[PDB]
Parts: C-alpha cells; structure tokens; sequence
C-alpha cells in the first residue's frame, strides 16, 4: 500500500468517526458509518492473506447488518415523530432495533461472535485501531439516545457481555483473542453504568482506549501473537516484561493501579440508585479477566520460559521500532489512580 | 483446556499465512480449413 | 441502377410516416377536432378537471365560452 | 374532542363563473388588471385568517365582481374575445405565443372601447 | 461525546434538513407544518422530561396529523356502519353521492 | 392507465410471438439429435479485468445518478453555489478517472 | 513550457482539448458580466403568490395596484 | 397506518430472515441485503411523499448510492472468497476457529 | 377493486421477496429482485415520485443488479426441498395477512395496521406549476453542499478502496 | 380507441424493420459494386416475407439449455423493451406524454442487457457465456457515456420533456452549439447496439447462436427496431424539424426523411471500416470519450450561467 | 441564437406565470366553496346514518385543537362512487 494512499484511507476513518460525532441529522450518522466501515475494510486487507479475507467478509457482513437495522430504525423514528434530530426516540421500537444494531457494532454478546474471529486474522495495528477507534462512533450515539433505552435491555447486553468476556477469556491462548475478549468484558462495564451517569462511561471508555493501546503497543513493539513469544521475551529485553507485567495488572483492576478507577467509580453511581446485586456480580465475574491477566502475567514475567540458541542472534541489535508514545501510555495507564477526580472535566 | 471437540485444532501459522492450495486451453475445430490448439492467459 | 433501392426505402418511410399521421389524427378526433390537453403539472390538472367540471357532459373538451354566463 | 362548525349550504350558495380555461386564460391579464381589490382582499384574508370559514363572504365579492369583468367583455368585446379565446383553446398547452394576431386585435378593441 | 462543532464555529451543515417547518425551495408547504411548528414552539428550552410530561396535548396532535390513526378509524366506523344499514335495508344513498351532482363550478 | 395498457399490449404480443416460434414446427415430424465448443472440459478461469471494469461501471454510474438532476438544478436562485457543487462533482469524478488510470486500473481491457 | 505543451498536442491532442475545455469552463463564470444577468431572471420569475400586505400606514416604496409605478421593474429584461 | 406500510415492513422482516439464514452461497445473501436496502429505500420515499417533506426528497438517493458502493465492496471480498476455494460456499470460511 | 391498486401492487412486491428469501439460485434470486424493484418503482410512482421511481429503475436495476448478475455469472457453475418450503410457508403467512386486514380492516402485528385503501391518506390541494419532488431533488446543489461533498468523498474513496483491495499484492 | 393507437404504433415497426433488413441488403449491395436481391418480388420486395416465412418453418435448434426460463425470458425481455421505448417518442406527438421520457429511454436502455446476459448464461456452451460477458461490458460502458451526453444536451434543453425538444430547437438545430455531443453520441449509439464496426460476436463466439430459427428472428427484430429507434431518437435530439401545430404532417415527413438517411448512414458506417477489437473500443471509451465528456459537460454546466442563457424549467 | 432564443423563452414563462397568479383568487375561492359543500354533505350523511350507534357525536373532530385542518382525502371522498375517488386521487397520476 502506498503511503499516500493509507494516510488518505486513515484520514477516511477519522473523517467518519467525527462526521458521526459532531452531526445532529440521523442520516449523517449513517452515512459516517458507512464511511467509517468502507475506508477500514483495506486496513484488514493490508496483507492480503486469506484469514485477512474472511475476517474482513465477516466484519463487513456484520456491519451491514448492523447499518441496515440502523436504517430500518430511523425510518421508523421518522414515521413517527416527523423529524431527523439526533436526539431521544419516539417509538419504542426504533429505540430497541437501534439499540441491538449499536450493541452489534460494539461486538456486545450474544452479537460478539465476530469480534475473536476477526481479531485473529488482521494485523496486529489494524487490530488495535479496530478495538480502540470502532467504538468511538457507537457510544457517542448510544450517549445521545439515552432518554429512550429501554434499561432491561441495556442491562441485559451488559451482564451477558461482561460474563461472556470472561468464560471466553479464560480458554485463550493467542493474545488477540484473549484482547477481544477482554473488550467484550470491558463494554460490558461500560455500558452497565450508561443510564445512571454516561460520565463513568466516557472515562472508562478512556482508560480503556489508553490499556489497549499500550498492550497493543507493547505487542507490536515484541512482535509477539502467542503466548509463547511472550514468554521468550525475558531473554530479549526484561524491561518489556516489566511493562507488560505492569500493564496486566492495571487491567485487571487491581489497585492503586489505574484500572480500579473506572470499575469502582462505576459502583458509586449504582449504589447510589440502590442497585446492589448487579455491580457485586459485575465484580465477581470481573475476576475472571484478572484471572487469565495473571496467568499471562506468570507466563511472561514472573517465570522464565526457555528459549532458543538463535536468540544469542538477537541480542546484537538493537530494536528499531517507532514505539510512539509508548512511555507515556504506560506512565498514563498506571499510575492515575491519585488524579481519580480530573474525571470532573468529562461531565 | 481441550475437549473432545477441539482435539483436531490446530495452531495458527506463525506468519498466519496458508499454503495457497491454471491456462486456459481451446480447440479451434475444422468448422482454407485450420485446426488449431490454443493455450491462454486470460 | 441506384434507384432500384428506393421503393424499399419509400416502403419504410410510408411505415415511418404511419405512426405519427395515425396518432396526431387520433389525438384531434378523441379531443373535438383540438390537440390533446398536455397536463405536465397538477395546476394544469386542475384547470383540465375544472373544465370537465363546468362543462356540463364529463367532457373536458366542450369549451363553454361567454354564452354560459348571464 | 370538539365539534367542527360548518356553515350551512346557504352560505355557499353563489352565482358561478361558468367558463372554460382557455376563456380565462384568454382574459387573465385584464381580469389581474381590473378585478385587482377583491382578489387581493381576498388573498390577504385567505393567509392571514388560515381559514377558509372565515373568508367566505369575501370569496362571494370575487364571484360577484369577476361576473362584472365578464359581462363588460359581453356587451361591448364579444366578438374579439370570442376568436382569441379559441385560438388559445386549440393548442394543447394553450401557449400565448400562438395566438399574437388575436390577441392584439382584442387588445385594440379593448383599449379603443374600454 | 455530542461535539457541537457546527454551533461553536457558526457554520450550518445539517440544521436545515432536521425537522418539516424548516425553509423550503420555493416555500413549498407540508401538511403538517402547522402541528409540529406548535410543537417545537412549546417544547423549545424546556427539557425533554418536561417536554415529554407538560404538551402532550401538541404532540399527540402532530403524530394524529403525521400517521392519522383515528382519522381512518373514524372511516372505518362510519363505512362499516353504512354497509351494515344498507344490508339491513334501511338506509340508501343519496344522489349526490351516487354521481348526479352537476358539481359546484 | 394507458401506460398500464400499452405495457400490457407489448408483453402479451411478445409472448404470442415467442410461443409461435417455438411451438409451430413442434408440431412437425422429424428426427432426434444426440445429446452432443473449443472448452467444454476446462472450467472457466476468473478473470480480474471483467470484474473489475463492471465495478468501475457500477461506480460511474452512482456518479452519475448523483450528477444527474443538474436540468432541475439550474434553476435555483444560489447560482454560485450550484455553479461550484456542480463543478466539484465532476472534478472528482475525473479525478476518480484519473486515479484509475495512473494505477493501471483499465489494463487489457483499456 | 511551450515544448511540453507542444509535445502533448503532439501525442494526446484529446487530454490537451478536454484540459482546455475543462478550465475554460471554470474561468470563465468568474469574468463574463452576464452572470448576474442569470441571477436576477431567476431572481423574477414568478412561481408563488405574491400574498399582499396589510397596509399600517406607512409603507412609500410598496405600490397599492399591479400598474403603479412602484416596485421592482421588467425593462432591463424586456431589453436586456 | 395504511396497509402498504404493513407491506414493506413484512417485506423488510422476510428479507432480513433470508440474511439471517445462510444456506450455501454469499451472494445469496448479498442479494437479500440489497432487497433489505430496496425495502428501506421505498418505506422512506412512501413517508416522505405522503406528508410533502419537499426537502427530504433529497435523501433516498443519497440512501441508494452509499448503499450501493457498499454493496460494490461486498462483491470484491467475494471475488478474493472466489479466488482462494474456486467457489463462494460459506462452509470455507472458518479458517479462524482456531 | 381498482382503489386498492397500491396494496394489490404491495403484495406482489413481498411475493417477490419471497422469490429471494428462500434463495433457490443466485439467478432466479436476481430475477425475483428485477421484479420487486419493477413493482416497487411502481408503488413510488402511484406515489408521484417519478424520478425516484426512474431512479430505481436506472440505478438499482440497470446500474446494480446488472453487476450482480454480471458476477453470479462468474460463480454458481451451470448444471430444492427448503426452498419450496419456505417459499409455501410465506405465502401462507402473506395471504393470512392480506385475509385478516380484508375481513376485520384494522390488525396489528407490532404497529396498528388499517385494513381501508391507500387512496384515503391522499392529499386534496394542488401544486401548482412544478414537482414538489422535483425541486425538492433539484436542493442537492443550493441546500446539500455538506452531504454532496460526502458522498462524493466516498465515492472516490470507495473507487481508491475497491481497484486497492482486489490487487492481491 | 386507444388500442388502435398502440395497434398503430406496433405493426408499423415490425414493418418497418422487415423492410430495413431488405434496404440493408440492398443499399449494402449497391455499395459494393452489385446488386441486392431482385429476383424474389419486383425489385426484391417480396424478400422479407420469404424469410420470414423460411425462418418460422425451419425446425428449431432445441439446445441442450441449462434453464429452460432464462432461455425463454430473454426473447420476452428484448422484444418488450424494444417496443415499449417507443411510445414516448415525439413525433410530434406522443403515444404517451410524459415528463420524463428521457429517464424513460434511458432506463430502458440499462434494461435492455438483461437478455444478453440470459442468452449467454441459459446456453450450456461457456464460450457463448464469455461472449455475452464482453457484449454486457460494451454496452454498460457505452451506456454511460450516453448518459452524461444526455445530461449536458438536456441541460441545455433545460428539461426532462421530450417534447420539449421541439419547443428547444424552433430557431436553430442542436448540432449547431453541440456537434462533439453529437458525433460521441452517435458513436456511442452506434456501439451500443452492438453496430459496425463495434459488434464482436460476429468474429472470433456468438450469445445467441444456440437459440432456434424463431427466437433467433424475435432478437434480430428486436435489435432492428433499436437501431431504428436510436436513429430517431438522435433525429429528435440533435436534428430536431420544423413544427407547425395545424399540419403535424410536415414534422412526420421532415423528421421521417431525417431518421431514414441516420439508419442509411448505419449502413453505410457499416460498409466503410474494419472491426474494432474488444480492447481497442474500450480504450476509445474510458481513455478517449470519457475525458471529453466530462469537460464538455463542466462547460455546458458553466455556459448558460455566463451567457444568461438559462431555459424555462416550462 | 440559443442564448436570443432561451431569453425570449425565459419572459414567455414568466407572462404564462403572471397569468395564473392573476387566475389564482377565483380558484382558491372556488376550492373553498366546494370541499365546504362536500364536507357539509359528508356531515348530514354521517348525522343520518349515526343516529342508532350510542356513545357518537356527530361531528367530532378528531383533533385537540380548534383549527381548520385541511380535510384529508378520505374525509371528503369517504361515502361517494369508486370512479370520483379514483379520478380525483389517481387522475393526475395516471394521465399519460
């Protein structure tokens, strides 16, 4: 691919995702989406393989079926109110057609059957932009259609993805499944606290955004698919298993590590609306992501894995990756807790 | 933790790329009077 | 010599000449000897239907002029 | 809900203007022309009102006054008029631009009379 | 997030095609521009939950002209009931609904 | 209802005329035939350049169903603006034009 | 310059025709004065009611019949 | 609501069942997809021509022509599904169960 | 039964779903597609939008399925039980519909449907010297410069996206 | 009453294009040095009726079809689109007026490839399938290229009435202000129905070889009847004729004499040049017809802006 | 000579124009006057035809508020023949 081409295509994809966000006609959002969709099609396509064939036939049967139930449902909301405004609907069936073809474009269970599959088959960026820029669009939207979710509904997605996240979780052993897996749990939680503050959701949609990017990082910057590469990583270069170690357990929401500050937040809005039984098992089944967190963490950093004569090789030069911003978003995922309060500027 | 059901499952290739698992032939009949066999390309 | 193809030639112009004469003939006979009311847009559809309306028969085409009036 | 008012069948009760299209597009110009009050008031009241209930005793006004257009074209103007107006029913779109001879012709008579 | 960049930089992008009472070419009307103007008119900076809970009145209005259920329902009451006298032969059309009228113009 | 009519005319003639071509030398006496082309035994090969110019032709064409009501459209009162949309969208379907030729999109079948 | 362009007119005269049309088309609005003459017969052409306005007292420029001599006129487009 | 509205919408459901439900082809399914944006394009222009919503007209087009490159980029993922097994069978594309 | 020509061209309209739904073949889907967008094009013009219905003549007919087609005859090599039995079971359903709305003219599935003619819903007035639709089309250029610019920058994306990805290297 | 209008525009076509391929025959003929037939009627006159009798006797081909609905459908297909095109035609009236006779036109136009692709799919024999595959592609492409020719000539014209071409073109002819219109539109007719020097399935195989004497008949009539058509169609386009509306029978004879020297011309394009090849004819499309429509359209897009030369949407 | 000619095209259009919306106020008043009188005979067919049926009022309007609604088609043409129903909703339409 060219350079010029992909930076084009790239800019495509911001282009929709933000046509999405600043619109207030229904169409326009559409019309984002099906942007957004046809410029990251190619970016799946990057190695023309035929995994990368059938991941990319699979996502954009998905989403046209997602964008088409989108449709059905502004049309609807048309009939019945007479206008296009991004705003609350006025039928409760739109509401429920738009609310199950914006839980099948976050990959939310039982509609999260593509999201392992087609992880596995594209590169290791297209991944990471998949599951951190994708699903920017579809909470904004889920953000501004809040007075017409149906909250049985909504509660329903959230506790089937967060333990459907997890039972799949836990069988893994390739990292990009066990990543699409972790972001089912993750939408999970941030869709279980949308309807009593959609504040929690933007910051935990931020943290997140900032813990993927910086595994998906730290995996790129290792090359690393499996769990085994993983493990040979302490004989190249340990600081990376420090990170990756570091990086593990701030995901898994253990403090004072950073990822307890989303999950913990998200209990103080529903104790506040007397809600005690959802966020207690939200946690219990929560510990299954810190389960397969530690075991990837015994796998890489706590142990030492044998390696191989030719990595001898490998210890004479030195790495050449633009590792962008790699300090900073592991400085950033880690050691916020004690800033827990800037999440003031979001509301 | 394999079960019964995945026990034929194979690892992914480490490259995560497959093996790949033809020209075109014509017979011009005798329909002055030529006969000719042609092999293409597209 | 060359003139031997145009009976053919006179043949089609004769089926050409056919369609248009018959249509036009058509069109002033089915109409009261005028041409057939173009009605392209509805205000002219509501003109047309207003004529059929005042004319007394159901028949657009019987124009009543300034005899109808006192 | 409430009950619509509707007036009765007396109050819609007027003498029609019972002519073609072609005859009042023939005199559309001069009926603009000198019927120009009633029709405004009329128009005026029809959008300020938004109600056609409320505006019928001045619909009548234009039902009255455009006879008078018609009866003045009756008494001194038949003739002309009567060959324009069927010039311009001949043609399919009732164009105006088929009919020039015509129409000045009425025009003269009009003006040299009227 | 609902990034207002189109009231923050003053440029109209999609505000025009939002709603039915908006500017029109050539102010070409709809039929219910009257009902969702009264609509929008009272529901303007009052919220949704008030909006939702104080003109119900308008808003019923406007879905009535949008979808006119009990219009046709209404249709229905009276068709239903005039097919039912006439088979019960006590009623019979008058002759102005049958096709002699003579029409107004 | 008389498109309705015509359409109708020219459907029913075209399948009495196709009904009376294949069915009156039916009823004629002949002989069979066996039930025996240069590639009956190979299979077809896909071939990029048909797929790929039927898709720059489905494209083309969406273009043109954008391009199309410009007749209707020059009547408006913003003519600048209409002027300048006009003349971008054909501007981009030339450079769509363009970007397709300078990648050796319309190869072999030019 | 005038080699180059002399080259093209020597092997692609169509791209070189079609180029020239092309930004004759898109000069050219911006220099003819007959453009405005386009805006204003737009501008008059009558497709909805004129729908009066109530007289309050004051309105000079506003005519009271369709002959007066106020209001906008025709004679340019008459002309032209 | 009128009847040709309980038409097109059980015209929708029917073709989203067809999606729904692969038999042995995609193109099967990409022409039920089609036939779901063809029931989307009528039900709008329906809505929109009934109530007068003169600038609304502009949008169906806009509803067919994005649709419709979709729909062109759906077809070149099945000529690349084409180009690997010889045959557009969904039963080929579960290289990624593992 | 002239009045009911809207309905009565409806149901031929889901018939011809049924003519893909149950997915025979890729031609006879293509088909039973060629005929619903016919008689959709038909409802939309007893509707008055005759550009829309050209439009979808045009442009889906002539313009998509034309590709569709022009693919599936590179596909599904030239030579069921499921498919007639759907189809039978659609029928069925459909004529269920079209019986109860006909004997007790008001049903409701998930919406209140009514069971009268589409003649009712009509409007009386007139619109004088043009096709509101028309102009309504004809506001792409002086209203929609946003969603002209757009689509025009997915189209050329789309163009970039599809010569790009079919490469193969 | 209206049904002898429908019965009147029909029969004459079938006529008229019998008679065509006799004044082919002939005017081919006398171009080359010789004679057309003369020997079967008085200046071979009888001649169409003697094949038309040949060919429905014959014995069909019954071919060993694939799908014996598609090899039916697709005669139905052609013989309904060619004749159904017709009826918007001013001349100088039409069978039916409407406001939009050249969407109509062209909507058929992208109809009408559906029985190539039929015929070539419901023959078992996948040469004839490439075939038709290549004869799709020509006429989708050239298809396009009619299109936008017809949008700039009818933004000139200033609307969709085919009618109104008539109105347009009272002072002066459209060839006059559009002759690089009118020579890529009469190309791109040309090409489009399949006419020398653009047809391929004469050379080295056919899409409709496998079809009987009959259906056979029904395609080659349907095809005359649009090369029939598209001549008058440029006729009234580009060539419009004087209208008096008391004596529609000068703009039928004008426009009649007009439409038989276009289809002579046909004939005589076809006695003149070598076949194109496949590749050659869409190099002159996408890399030579394309770009100049499209500048040609941007100028007529700007041109009445800055003439103020604008026409009634009326 | 297109340009003379479209200009001169332009003020025949626009003299058509100024003719209809001199033309327009009798029409409108004509309009009025007749779906007026249709709705008052619709009103005195459903005052006879509703006499037996309890819990009817004659003449309710199915609206909250009190201003006109323009009638809908059904309204008017509700209880007359098949063929003034299908002329008056189809007879634009299907006019060629």
């Amino acid at each position: 691919m060219n350079p010029i081409i992909l930076i084009i295509i790239l800019m495509t994809v911001m282009l929709g995702t933000i046509i999405v966000m600043i619109s207030t006609h229904w169409l326009l959002i559409w019309i984002g989406f099906e942007m957004n969709m046809l410029a990251i099609i190619p970016i799946m396509m990057k190695k023309h393989n035929p995994r990368a064939t059938e991941a990319s036939t699979k996502y954009f049967l998905t989403q046209s079926t997602a964008s088409m139930l989108l449709m059905m449902a502004i049309i609807i909301n048309l009939m019945f109110s007479g206008q296009w405004t991004v705003m609350k609907l006025f039928n409760p069936m739109a509401s429920m057609l738009m609310t199950m073809a914006l839980a099948m474009k976050l990959g939310m269970a039982p509609f999260h059957f593509w999201v392992p599959e087609v992880t596995q088959g594209i590169p290791l960026s297209s991944g990471l932009i998949l599951l951190t820029w994708q699903k920017l669009a579809p909470m904004s939207v889920l953000y501004q259609i809040l007075p017409s979710i149906n909250l049985d509904l909504i509660l329903t997605l959230s506790i089937l993805s967060i333990t459907i996240g997890g039972w799949g979780g836990l069988n893994q052993t390739q990292l990009r499944k066990i990543m699409a897996y972790s972001s089912i749990a993750h939408m999970g939680w941030m869709t279980a606290v949308l309807l009593y503050n959609p504040t929690m959701t933007l910051l935990n949609l931020i943290i997140y955004i900032i813990m993927t990017s910086t595994m998906f990082t730290l995996f790129m910057a290792n090359s690393t698919t499996t769990t085994l590469s993983l493990s040979h990583t302490w004989n190249k270069a340990p600081i990376m298993t420090i990170l990756v170690l570091i990086t593990l357990l701030s995901m898994g929401g253990l403090p004072p590590l950073s990822g307890f500050m989303p999950k913990w937040m998200i209990i103080q809005e529903m104790t506040k609306n007397d809600s005690i039984i959802l966020p207690t098992l939200m946690a219990i089944t929560a510990l299954l992501n810190l389960y397969f967190y530690m075991r990837l963490t015994y796998s890489t950093a706590l142990t030492m894995f044998p390696s191989t004569n030719n990595m001898k090789m490998k210890w004479q030069f030195p790495t050449t990756k633009r590792m962008t911003l790699l300090p900073t978003m592991t400085v950033l995922s880690t050691m916020l807790l004690p800033l827990t309060p800037i999440l003031s500027i979001l509301e | 933790y394999p079960t019964k059901e995945t026990a034929h499952w194979k690892p992914p290739p480490w490259n995560d790329v497959d093996p790949p698992k033809s020209n075109l032939t014509l017979n011009f009949g005798p329909q002055g009077v030529l006969r000719l066999v042609m092999e293409l390309s597209g | 010599m060359w003139f031997e193809v145009l009976p053919g030639i006179a043949v089609m112009g004769v089926c050409l000449f056919i369609p248009g004469m018959a249509t036009a003939r058509i069109h002033r006979f089915s109409n009261g000897g005028r041409e057939k009311r173009v009605a392209h847009y509805s205000y002219q559809w509501y003109l047309m239907e207003r004529d059929r309306r005042v004319s007394g028969v159901n028949r657009y085409y019987v124009s009543k002029g300034l005899e109808n009036i006192d | 809900p409430g009950i619509v008012e509707l007036p009765s069948l007396e109050d819609l009760k007027v003498q029609e203007v019972k002519v073609s299209s072609s005859v009042l597009k023939a005199a559309a110009h001069h009926y603009g022309a000198q019927c120009d009050k009633p029709n405004k008031e009329f128009m005026l009241c029809r959008w300020e009102e938004k109600d056609p209930r409320r505006c019928l005793e001045e619909g009548k006004l234009v039902n009255q006054c455009a006879l008078e257009f018609f009866r003045q074209i009756k008494r001194h103007c038949a003739e002309p008029f009567t060959e324009y107006w069927t010039c311009i029913d001949y043609s399919g779109l009732q164009l105006f631009r088929r009919c020039r001879k015509e129409q000045a012709q009425f025009d003269k008579c009009v003006l040299d009379k009227l | 997030p609902f990034f207002d960049v189109q009231k923050k930089l003053g440029v109209d992008l999609d505000h025009w095609m939002t709603i039915q009472s908006a500017e029109q070419p050539h102010r070409i009307p709809a039929r219910c521009h009257a009902f969702e103007k009264e609509w929008i008119e009272c529901a303007h900076g009052i919220g949704s939950i008030r909006a939702e809970k104080e003109c119900k009145i308008e808003f019923e209005d406007f879905r009535e002209c949008l979808l006119r259920q009990k219009t046709m329902k209404r249709l229905n009451a009276i068709k239903r009931q005039r097919d039912k006298l006439i088979k019960e032969g006590k009623y019979t059309p008058p002759p102005h609904h049958s096709g002699q009228e003579d029409l107004r113009p | 209802m008389n498109l309705m009519i015509t359409l109708l005319t020219n459907f029913t003639l075209a399948t009495l005329l196709v009904t009376i071509a294949f069915w009156l030398p039916q009823l004629n006496v002949y002989s069979e035939k066996t039930s025996p082309d240069p590639m009956g035994s190979a299979r077809l090969p896909f071939s990029m350049k048909f797929f790929l110019v039927a898709i720059t032709f489905l494209l083309f064409d969406l273009e043109i169903a954008l391009l199309l009501p410009l007749p209707w459209a020059s009547q408006t009162t913003n003519l600048n603006t209409m002027l300048t949309m006009a003349l971008l969208l054909i501007f981009l379907l030339a450079v769509s034009l363009a970007y397709e030729w300078t990648q050796k999109g319309l190869e072999w079948t030019e | 310059v005038a080699a180059f362009l002399k080259n093209v007119w020597a092997k692609e005269p169509v791209l070189v025709a079609s180029f020239a049309i092309a930004g004759l088309a898109v000069i050219l609005p911006t220099l003819s004065p007959y453009t405005k003459y386009s805006l204003m017969i737009n501008r008059a052409t009558p497709y909805n009611y004129p729908v009066p306005l109530r007289d309050d007292g004051n309105m000079p420029d506003v005519p009271s019949h369709p002959q007066d001599p106020q209001g906008p006129s025709l004679e340019w487009l008459k002309r032209l | 609501m009128s009847l040709v509205y309980m038409n097109i919408m059980m015209a929708f459901t029917v073709s989203l069942t067809g999606l729904l439900m692969y038999r042995s082809h995609l193109m099967s399914s990409l022409l039920c997809l089609e036939g779901m944006m063809l029931s989307l394009f009528i039900l709008a222009t329906l809505m929109i021509l009934n109530s007068h919503f003169t600038l609304a007209s502009m949008m169906p087009i806009i509803l067919l022509v994005f649709a419709a490159c979709e729909a062109a980029l759906g077809l070149s993922l099945l000529v690349m599904v084409s180009n690997t097994y010889g045959t557009d069978y969904v039963q080929n594309l579960n290289l990624l169960q593992c | 039964m002239m009045t009911y020509i809207v309905f009565i061209l409806s149901i031929i309209f889901v018939m011809g779903f049924v003519g893909f739904s149950s997915k025979p073949s890729p031609i006879y889907g293509g088909l039973g597609l060629i005929v619903s967008g016919g008689v959709g094009c038909g409802i939309v013009l007893n509707f008055g939008g005759s550009f829309l219905g050209l439009m979808v003549f045009l442009i889906y007919l002539g313009g998509m399925m034309v590709v569709f087609g022009y693919t599936t005859a590179m596909a599904t090599e030239q030579y069921n039980k499921v498919v007639l039995g759907t189809f039978i079971t659609g029928l069925l359903m459909e004529f269920l519909m079209v019986y109860y709305v006909l004997k007790d003219k008001e049903v409701e599935i998930v919406f209140k449907f009514n069971g009268m003619g589409d003649w009712v819903i009509y409007d009386t007035g007139d619109s004088g010297f043009f096709s509101e639709e028309a102009m309504g089309i004809a506001a792409l250029y002086s209203y929609g410069t946003w969603l002209v610019i757009v689509t025009g920058w997915s189209l050329l994306i789309g163009v970039v996206v599809i010569m790009e990805i079919t490469r193969g290297n | 009453m209206f049904m002898i209008n429908v019965l009147t525009l029909i029969i004459p076509i079938l006529l008229a294009v019998a008679f065509l391929t006799l004044v082919e025959r002939k005017v081919l003929g006398y171009m080359q040095f010789r004679k057309g037939p003369n020997v079967v009627g008085p200046y071979g006159l009888l001649q169409p009726i003697a094949d038309a009798i040949k060919l429905f006797i014959k014995e069909p081909l019954r071919p060993a079809t694939s799908s014996i609905s598609m090899f039916i459908l697709a005669p139905i297909l052609a013989l309904t689109l060619a004749l159904t095109m017709w009826i918007p035609l001013p001349m100088p009236y039409p069978l039916i007026n409407m406001n939009l006779g050249v969407l109509f036109m062209l909507a058929m136009s992208s109809l009408a490839v559906y029985s190539i692709l039929w015929s070539g799919w419901a023959s078992n024999s996948k040469y004839a399938l490439i075939g038709a595959l290549r004869a799709v592609a020509q006429t989708i492409s050239y298809e396009v290229t009619l299109a936008i020719i017809l949008l700039s000539v009818l933004l000139m014209n200033g609307s969709f009435t085919l009618s109104t071409l008539i109105i347009t073109q009272e002072q002066v002819w459209l060839i006059f202000p559009a002759w690089p219109l009118a020579m890529m539109w009469f190309i791109s007719t040309l090409a489009e129905t399949n006419r020398a020097p653009f047809d391929l399935t004469e050379g080295e195989s056919g899409f409709n070889v496998e079809y009987a004497a009959g259906p056979f008949a029904l395609f080659f009539m349907a095809e005359y009847a649009n090369i029939i058509m598209m001549n008058i169609f440029t006729t009234t386009l580009f060539l419009g004729a004087f209208h008096n509306p008391y004596m529609p029978e000068l703009y039928t004879i004008n426009f009649t004499i007009k439409s038989l020297l276009l289809s002579i011309t046909f004939l005589w394009i076809r006695a003149s040049y070598p076949r194109f090849r496949y590749d050659q004819l869409m190099h002159l499309l996408w890399k030579n017809f394309l770009p100049l429509t499209l500048a040609l359209c941007m100028w007529h897009v700007s041109l009445p802006i800055l003439l103020s030369s604008i026409p009634p949407q009326t | 000579s297109m340009m003379r000619w479209n200009r001169e095209r332009r003020r025949l259009q626009i003299e058509d124009f100024e003719a209809r919306i001199a033309l327009m106020p009798l029409l409108q008043a004509e309009k009025d006057r007749r779906v007026l009188q249709m709705l008052r005979e619709n009103l005195e067919e459903e005052a006879t035809i509703m006499k037996d049926v309890p819990g009817w009022k004659v003449g309710e309007s199915v609206f909250h508020t009190t201003r006109w609604v323009t009638p809908m088609m059904g309204e008017l043409y509700g209880l007359r023949t098949g063929e003034e129903i299908l002329s008056s909703t189809y007879g634009f339409i299907w006019y060629t």
